[PDB]
DNA sequence: CTACCGATAAGCAGATCTCTCGATTGCGTATGA
DNA sequence: TCATACGCCTCTCTGCTTATCGGTAG
RNA sequence: UAAAUCGAGAG
């Protein structure tokens, strides 16, 4: 059971640590292929609990990504200990986010979360608050076969692309807000994804998507 | 407009047909959600069929 | 033409016309059966005459049913001929036919009949008979080898193609390869044409007739192979009875 | 009281319109280009359209076109649409068939 | 059609010279394609071509009512041995010679004689020819009906069809 | 292994006897609710294609790509019927495929233009087709003085 | 039902009974058949009647929407694609290929080098980069298809086609060189491209139609001993395309498993995760 | 139904009624991201 | 919509009727309609004619017609067939002028 | 304690290719003859 | 007695939409 | 010459 328990979170912060790479902050292959024995050695008591406070970390740009993305800032994660969602848990949170001068926030629960926050987390402007479910990150969506690789296209790509086809960030086919895929990739909307189908007929062919 | 991103004709296309159709009708059933006018204050008893 | 219910695109095409002066219904070729999904089950179908020129150049062209050889669908051959043509085949292009002089030249020109411009070159041209002596002696492979050498345009090389063909080897004798059809140069050397050579058979010479010379000459081809084995069938007629 | 009129429309149709040195659509005629220009050069010389072809006897439009069209002078200019409302301009006689 | 659902529209009248004839002198009147038989297996009809010369050879009349024969009195043996008799050939089939070329054909041609009747469903009831003439009120397009002189119909099958072909000014 | 139900997260505990990275669904709004919009147009394909495999009519995949595309260019399970069908510039085409009366007083309430796009409006009003043979113009090339 | 009597030699009373009930329920299923299949073909062809490929070989609807940037990912004519990868064929006619072709009037109006280059770049990046996590491939150069218009520039051909001609000219060792019957084949590719103009959608609609109208209750009828038995036919096509059902007759999952699971310690694995109701092992009751 | 008859409004609030004025103004133009972005003027 | 009927003899479509359903105006009369110069029969089959040709009986050879414009090259032709007439094909059924 | 938000259950609304022939067309009633 | 013009005279699938009853904020 | 309903139907 607590073996178990221990496992899914352990699943869920490699998960977390992934999706951050894949955003494009500066990740390693350690602290993602992060063995069970030194996964209990360090965030374990004397009895093996999560104590899941000291499991939060910074993200901070790759040389590579500021490049690309002139304007990406920080981030900042923290995943919450009580069972449930507090309303000043979540004050303390998004009050920090703003006093560390993080520019993207991500959020992680347990169980669920208090339909105030909701009303809540878009607020401060121009920081950006996510929240995501540790039960719901289980195992990445991103390594399946089915799910193409998706890659944020840069705002100079995207300018090419559009004057390349002449288009409208209207006409071309459309990537919703609340697809596993795109929060996962933190798209905000008005940017034009990238897709790498592995068509049958045709190998590798690439497909751009927008998210509106 | 300036930019060219949109002349002043506008641009009416299937996603901004999609939202005008999804916030419309989210609005009008907004509209029909409370029965107090909270404009005046003085309410209004609705219509039936 | 059209056959209602028009399911897909070739149930609706353009054919040339053609008057015949004796009959008070519509004369329609074998080929387009398959296509149309047609019968004569006493079927009746359309006939629309365009009227502009724009109109009949988009329906030659365009519509034609040449071009529509191959279905969208799958890329599968749609035309072809289909029931007693493809038997004439089989025992046509037997190694028991032989031919004299008169049979194969009849033979010949009852399909390449050059002042409708059937054939490309002026004069039909013929082969060596396989044969010398006692007495010259052609064969129904040499029939199909000189049909195709007289459609296929000159200043080109012949097909090379070897395929198979629905019918095994052992129902041929012992030792025989009448199960494999071999081209060589726009010669037949091997095997029989049955149903996989022409008709809604993939892979087939008709087919790579098609794609060699265009669809234009896989038409005429048809055509002539239509022509050649209905007057071969009047000559030895195929028939089933109750011995069977 | 006019002009104005005018010069708006003109401005956008050479907006639309794409520099030759910059047109990156198929060089060959298209099936469909094909019979559109053999259609409508035979509509012109049955209304009596002059013709520089010499004739042997052919009664047929369409057979004349199709000549035109295999020896290269057909006077005619394609008129190539992209989506957004831009046109490129090329000509039957840089144009290959098939 | 015969008496075992084999329609069949007659597609031209052969002139009796082009007609294949028979040794005797005997030129069909009806000829059926033998491809029919193999996907619709109606062996009735074989079976009643050679009960039906034998009948005629002998100025006899043969009954047909089913399950009379079996396994050890099969009705090809039965009515063979009467065309053996009679002088024809026991498998019913018989030697004919093209009408066009004179030449005795490559096999023994299977003929006999059976019962065919008519069909009510005629030809001109099915014909139908519009150019031009009367035309509906409130839309101006052709009238329905054969007696009528009205259009055929290119409905939405045949409109899409004609757009998929990419031709347009067949569509218009 | 194969179920009798979609439930994603049950087996995504299990990652000892299921190798989590190949689970293909039978479902359409279950893949495209928790894989994404490609997940489902890949799993829409395949939903369209297996169903030609039994009762063997081979297809081209290019017919049923455009098809998955088509389905999934919103980026939602959309569908070839009334109700996923309002989300369209030219209404001639909704209304002449059906519910006339439901479509024509969206139309004219909001006054909604039609630009004569689509090949039904331009059949409507009579235009030349702007598919295939009518997709370009001809120009006639005059030498004046 | 089992009949021992042949058409050739009769047939007993019971047998002609049987074989009178088959022919019946013969004759009910081919009316089904027939009209099964007309909604789904109009649904289906008025939705797409305007989608087309364009003249940047990319398929829109006729408002301007996009569906797919490349036809397929590919853009070659289906109809066309027939001797695109018979090889054997396309070398043994090589002659009359290129007489068909005239690759010498195809030169002025073309751009081979840049294209070539391009793609043997990517095929070798791809050759590097083959044996790995497909999530983990971070693409540098995207398919040639992306830029170079492929019937602008000799040589912008999908992977997989190039693939494949790669393996063939490396298996078959064939007097013609490789070298030459590359381009021929390359320029075959780019002769065989879908032109701008197609009525792809109304190809579509009635490609996935109008083989429905050839489906109906078929032999696939499956009694042995249990299956699963999901939907198929019209009925799912149905459900997939006209309804978009989000609660279908029979929703199930592909979970494949490890190499190292036998079918034991599998077996129970299923035992554990099946639904066991209440009533499956009460055997009866006693209500006194 | 969705009226008052005395002021003769809406029954819903008077700066929604703006709110989505404004909203519908913005995006009929095609501008979909200013759109949701103007909701972040809350205060 | 409308309310009251007891026993009747028929309920009187209304104007959206007239539009709505596969016998309304659009699908009946807009998505297809009958066409002039067009004819239906009975097709019988014929080994005699190349595959791209169809047989047209001269009942039908007699009624469908193809306005051709005179000129300079096909007055031979027009010629003869305007003095054959309506009835002996080829042949004229209407002049049209200009 | 009581207003706001969803979660069923019942009702509401709408779906399940061309053509040719033939046949047919309401009772109830109420006053001017 | 009695004729034609007025007056009516019981064996299928998908959604969408609204009513009513559980839970939570203040 | 209409328009609707029912039967026979043909592919
Ligand atoms: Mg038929
Ligand atoms: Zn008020």
């Amino acid at each position: 059971e607590n073996e178990r328990n221990i496992s899914r979170l352990w699943r869920a912060f490699r998960t977390v640590k992934e999706m951050v790479k894949d955003r494009g902050y500066f990740i390693t292959q350690e602290e993602v292929e992060l063995p069970l024995e030194d996964f209990k050695a360090k965030y374990c008591d004397s009895m093996g609990r999560p104590q899941r406070k000291m499991m939060s970390f910074q993200a901070n740009p790759t040389e590579e990504s500021i490049s690309k993305f002139p304007d990406m800032g920080s981030l900042w994660v923290e995943f919450c200990d009580e069972p449930s969602v507090g309303v000043k848990t979540m004050k303390t949170f998004v009050i920090h986010i703003q006093e560390k001068n993080f520019q993207t926030g991500i959020f992680v629960y347990q169980n669920n979360i208090t339909p105030s926050a909701m009303k809540l987390v878009p607020s401060i402007p121009p920081a950006t608050i996510e929240t995501f479910n540790e039960a719901a990150l289980v195992v990445n969506i991103t390594h399946h076969e089915l799910v193409p690789k998706h890659i944020r296209l840069s705002s100079d790509e995207k300018r090419e692309l559009l004057k390349r086809y002449r288009l409208k960030e209207s006409q071309l086919p459309r990537i919703q807000r609340a697809d596993p895929v795109a929060l996962y990739l933190g798209l905000k909307r008005g940017e034009v994804v990238k897709i790498i189908r592995k068509s049958e007929t045709s190998g590798r062919y690439a497909s751009y998507r927008i998210c509106m | 407009l300036s930019d060219g991103r949109t002349t002043e004709r506008g641009s009416f296309t299937a996603t901004v047909n999609d939202e005008r159709k999804k916030l419309v009708h989210e609005f009008h059933k907004k509209l029909l959600s409370r029965g107090k006018c909270d404009n005046c204050g003085m309410f209004s008893p609705k219509f039936r069929k | 033409m059209n056959r209602q219910p028009t399911l897909h695109k070739a149930s609706m095409m353009g054919h040339k016309v053609r008057v015949l002066p004796n009959e008070k219904t519509l004369r329609l070729h074998y080929a387009n059966t398959g296509a149309y999904n047609a019968d004569f089950d006493g079927d009746e179908m359309n006939m629309h005459f365009p009227q502009n020129e724009n109109a009949r150049a988009e329906a030659l062209n365009l519509a034609n049913t040449d071009s529509q050889y191959l279905t969208p669908t799958s890329g599968s051959p749609v035309r072809g001929l289909i029931q007693d043509h493809i038997s004439a085949g089989v025992w046509l292009t037997s190694k028991d036919s032989f031919f004299t002089r008169e049979q194969y030249q009849q033979y010949i020109y009852g399909c390449i009949r050059p002042e409708d411009g059937h054939t490309t070159r002026s004069k039909i041209v013929t082969l060596p008979p396989t044969i010398f002596k006692p007495y010259p002696l052609w064969t129904g492979k040499q029939i199909i080898t000189t049909v195709l050498l007289n459609v296929t345009p000159p200043d080109m090389p012949g097909i090379n193609l070897i395929s198979k063909n629905k019918i095994k080897n052992e129902y041929w004798g012992k030792g025989s390869l009448e199960n494999e059809v071999l081209f060589k140069d726009g010669a037949l050397l091997c095997g029989i044409l049955d149903k996989s050579q022409y008709g809604a058979s993939k892979y087939g010479i008709v087919h790579s007739l098609h794609e060699v010379y265009g669809p234009e000459v896989a038409a005429k081809v048809l055509s002539v192979l239509g022509r050649l084995f209905t007057n071969y069938i009047t000559a030895t007629a195929f028939t089933c009875g109750m011995d069977d | 009281d006019f002009q104005q009129h005018e010069q708006i429309r003109r401005k956008t149709l050479k907006e639309k319109a794409i520099p030759k040195d910059q047109r990156a659509t198929t060089p060959y005629m298209t099936k469909y280009e094909r019979a559109r220009i053999l259609g409508t050069r035979a509509l012109q010389i049955s209304m009596n359209a002059p013709v520089f072809v010499d004739l042997e006897g052919e009664t047929d439009p369409l057979r004349i076109a199709m000549k035109e069209l295999a020896e290269k002078k057909i006077p005619l200019v394609i008129r190539r649409y992209l989506p957004d409302g831009s046109f490129e301009d090329w000509s039957v006689e840089e144009l290959i068939v098939d | 059609s015969s008496r075992h659902g084999q329609k069949g529209v007659c597609s031209r009248k052969w002139p009796t010279i082009d007609m294949p004839f028979s040794e005797t002198g005997i030129q069909p009147d009806i000829i059926i394609n033998p491809h029919a038989f193999p996907s619709r297996m109606t062996i009735g009809m074989f079976v009643e071509s050679l009960a039906g010369k034998a009948g005629a050879l002998h100025g006899i009349a043969q009954d047909s009512t089913p399950w009379i024969f079996n396994e050890d009195d099969t009705p090809a043996d039965y009515f063979g041995e009467q065309l053996a008799k009679a002088g024809y050939n026991y498998h019913g089939n018989e030697p004919m010679y093209s009408g066009a070329t004179g030449e005795e054909l490559r096999a023994d041609i299977y003929v006999g004689v059976v019962y065919y009747q008519r069909l009510r469903h005629m030809v001109n009831d099915k014909f139908q020819v519009r150019s031009t003439g009367p035309v509906n009120s409130l839309t101006m397009q052709p009238v329905k009906g054969r007696k009528r002189h009205g259009g055929i119909r290119v409905g939405e099958m045949e409109r899409d069809a004609l757009i998929g072909h990419g031709t347009s000014f067949l569509l218009q | 292994l194969v179920t009798e139900g979609v439930n994603f997260q049950a087996m995504w505990d299990q990652e000892a006897f299921i190798d989590v990275d190949g689970i293909t669904s039978n479902d359409v709004a279950a893949v495209l609710k928790t894989y994404g919009v490609e997940a489902a147009r890949n799993t829409i394909v395949n939903e369209i294609n297996n169903v030609f495999s039994r009762y063997a009519i081979s297809v081209s995949f290019r017919h049923l790509d455009l098809i998955a595309d088509m389905m999934t260019r919103q980026g939602t399970y959309l569908a070839f019927n009334r109700q996923g069908m309002e989300t369209s510039t030219s209404s001639f085409m909704k209304m002449s495929y059906e519910t006339t009366c439901q479509f024509l007083t969206k139309a004219v309430l909001d006054n909604e233009r039609e630009q004569l796009d689509s090949p039904s409006a331009r059949i409507v009003v009579g235009k030349l087709n702007n598919v295939g043979t009518g997709s370009f113009d001809v120009l006639a090339k005059v030498p004046n003085a | 039902g089992y009949v021992k009597g042949r058409f050739y030699s009769g047939i007993k009373p019971q047998e002609y009974y049987f074989h009178c009930m088959a022919g019946r329920e013969g004759l009910i299923d081919t009316a089904v058949k027939t009209s099964r299949s007309g909604y789904l073909q109009r649904c289906l062809t008025k939705q797409l009647e305007g989608v087309h490929v364009s003249y940047d070989n990319s398929i829109r609807d006729a408002d301007g929407t996009l569906v797919q940037f490349m036809y397929g990912g590919d853009a070659i004519d289906i109809t066309k694609e027939s001797h695109m990868t018979q090889f054997e064929f396309c070398l043994d006619n090589y002659y009359a290929l290129l007489k068909k072709y005239n690759p010498s009037a195809l030169i002025e109006h073309l751009d081979v080098e840049s294209a070539l280059k391009y793609s043997k770049k990517t095929l070798k990046y791809r050759k590097k980069h083959s044996k790995e996590p497909h999530y983990k491939q971070s693409v540098k150069y995207d398919p040639v298809l992306a830029k170079y218009n492929p019937a602008k520039y000799l040589g912008s051909v999908s992977e997989n086609f190039q693939d494949k001609l790669e393996s063939f000219l490396d298996k078959n060792s064939k007097g013609v060189n490789e070298k030459k019957f590359r381009a021929l084949m390359q320029l075959k590719y780019m002769r065989s491209l879908i032109n701008p103009g197609e009525a792809v959608g109304i190809i579509a609609s009635q490609s996935v139609g109008e083989p429905s109208t050839q489906m109906t209750l078929n032999t696939f009828h499956f009694a042995g001993h249990g299956a699963a038995n999901v939907t198929l036919g019209i009925p799912r096509l149905r459900e997939i395309v006209m309804t978009a059902s989000a609660a279908i007759k029979t929703p199930q999952m592909t979970l494949p498993i490890w190499n190292d699971v036998s079918d034991e310690q599998a077996d129970t694995f299923c035992k554990s995760i099946s639904k066991v109701l209440l009533s499956e092992v009460i055997d009866k009751v006693i209500v006194t | 139904r969705a009226s008052c008859l005395f002021c003769h409004h809406f029954r819903l609030k008077s700066v929604e009624v703006h709110r989505y004025a404004c909203k519908l103004r913005l995006l009929q133009y095609g501008l979909i991201d200013e759109s949701y972005k103007l909701d972040e003027i809350t205060l | 919509k409308a309310q009251g009927r007891t026993s009747g003899k028929v309920p009187i479509p209304g104007v959206k009727q007239a539009l709505e359903k596969k016998e309304g105006l659009f699908r009946k009369h807009m998505m297809g309609k009958r066409v002039n110069y067009a004819a239906r029969s009975v097709i019988s089959p014929d080994p005699n004619i190349e595959t791209n040709e169809i047989g047209v009986p001269p009942v039908f050879a007699v009624k469908l017609t193809y306005p051709e414009p005179v000129t300079a090259y096909n007055i031979a032709e027009l010629r003869q067939a305007v003095i054959n007439g309506p009835d002996k094909w080829p042949g004229a059924t209407q002049i049209q002028n200009e």
